[PDB]
């Protein structure tokens, strides 16, 4: 994974970026093609991998092909934003609440 | 995949009829405003019903059957809470002042 | 799952809505504070034909409401479990 950007994963690619990830946090937004909110706070998200590049940021299609990744991780809200440390999910924010966002960011930091 | 066209304008005719029967109104930026009509036309097409595109599912036909996701979900109904941004109340700092958005808005804003 | 048997066990109970909650499809009246009405628990649905669906306000709750120069007027709300309490 190029940090400082975005990398799409899929049900297949993510677990092994996750476990790649060694002592860096990793953020997981997880989406869908029409849903309009996820598009609004899209380009909010890539701003923060640029600014976070200590960081490991990713996105994924909750579609038919990756349902059973959305299914093992848990969604219901589109967006839904998953923090992972340490192998494991520590934290979720769900709906495109940047704020909320940024602080769940933060506070995985502390 | 993209939804058919007929869907799309199922979709706005009921858009434009139901933000004024709900008194509110589409988002400042229609691009907005289409890209959700176009997940609850491609739900139509695809599974028989304009299923929430800001929602995901276990078992889609029982999501179907059942019907509270199915917009204008019982958020929307009962609580005018839409978290798609399709239907704003005008307090909403993003609702702007229509409600009416044409085919060549929809189609404009979702070329990218 | 437990949570689900004991929220149909709650089919038919007295219930008092405990939070603010505005709605707005209350037949002829554009918009109604269910906060302190009483009603009772219709229905709770998180199946279909026996698979679990995703409806996150699962209770379905009859409340009746005294309309001035009407009388009372039935209707229902949907409901989750933070937003209600037992009456008994
Ligand atoms: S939140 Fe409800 S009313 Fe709004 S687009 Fe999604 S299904 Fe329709
Ligand atoms: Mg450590």
């Amino acid at each position: 994974v190029t940090v400082g950007q975005v990398t799409e994963v899929d049900k297949d690619t993510f677990w092994p970026i996750v476990k790649a990830a060694g002592d860096k946090i990793v953020v997981l937004d997880m989406y869908t093609q029409w849903c309009g909110p996820s598009k609004v706070i899209a380009p909010k998200y890539k701003e923060l991998s640029e600014k976070y590049q200590d960081m490991v940021f990713l996105k994924l299609d909750c579609n038919q092909d990756n349902k059973p990744l959305a299914k093992e991780l848990g969604i219901r809200v589109v967006p839904t934003f998953k923090i992972l440390k340490d192998n494991k999910v520590v934290k979720e924010v769900t709906g495109a609440k940047y704020e909320d966002l940024l602080a769940a960011i933060e506070a995985a930091r502390s | 995949t993209e939804p058919s066209e007929k869907s799309v304008e199922i979709m706005r005719k009921f858009s434009e009829q139901y933000a004024r029967r709900s008194g509110t109104y589409f988002c400042v930026d229609k691009g907005v405003t289409s890209v959700v009509i176009k997940g609850l036309a491609e739900h139509k097409d695809s599974y028989g019903a304009p299923l929430c595109p800001c929602r995901h599912y276990d078992d889609k036909a029982a999501e179907v059957g059942q019907g509270f996701w199915n917009c204008p979900c019982v958020p929307m109904r009962e609580r005018k809470e839409c978290h798609c941004m399709l239907f704003l109340t005008p307090d909403n700092d993003f609702a702007g002042k229509d409600q009416t958005i044409t085919s060549d808005e929809i189609k404009e804003t979702t070329a990218n | 799952t437990e949570e689900d048997e004991k929220a149909k066990e709650k089919i038919g109970a007295r219930v008092r809505v405990t939070v603010p909650l505005k709605v707005y499809h209350v037949v002829r009246v554009p918009e109604v504070e269910l906060m302190g009405m009483e009603g009772f628990i219709k229905d709770y649905v998180v199946l279909w034909k026996g698979k679990k669906i995703s409806a996150n306000l699962p209770f379905k709750v009859q409340f009746v409401k005294e309309i001035e120069g009407r009388g009372p007027v039935k209707f229902f709300t949907h409901l989750k479990e933070d937003e209600f309490e037992l009456i008994d």
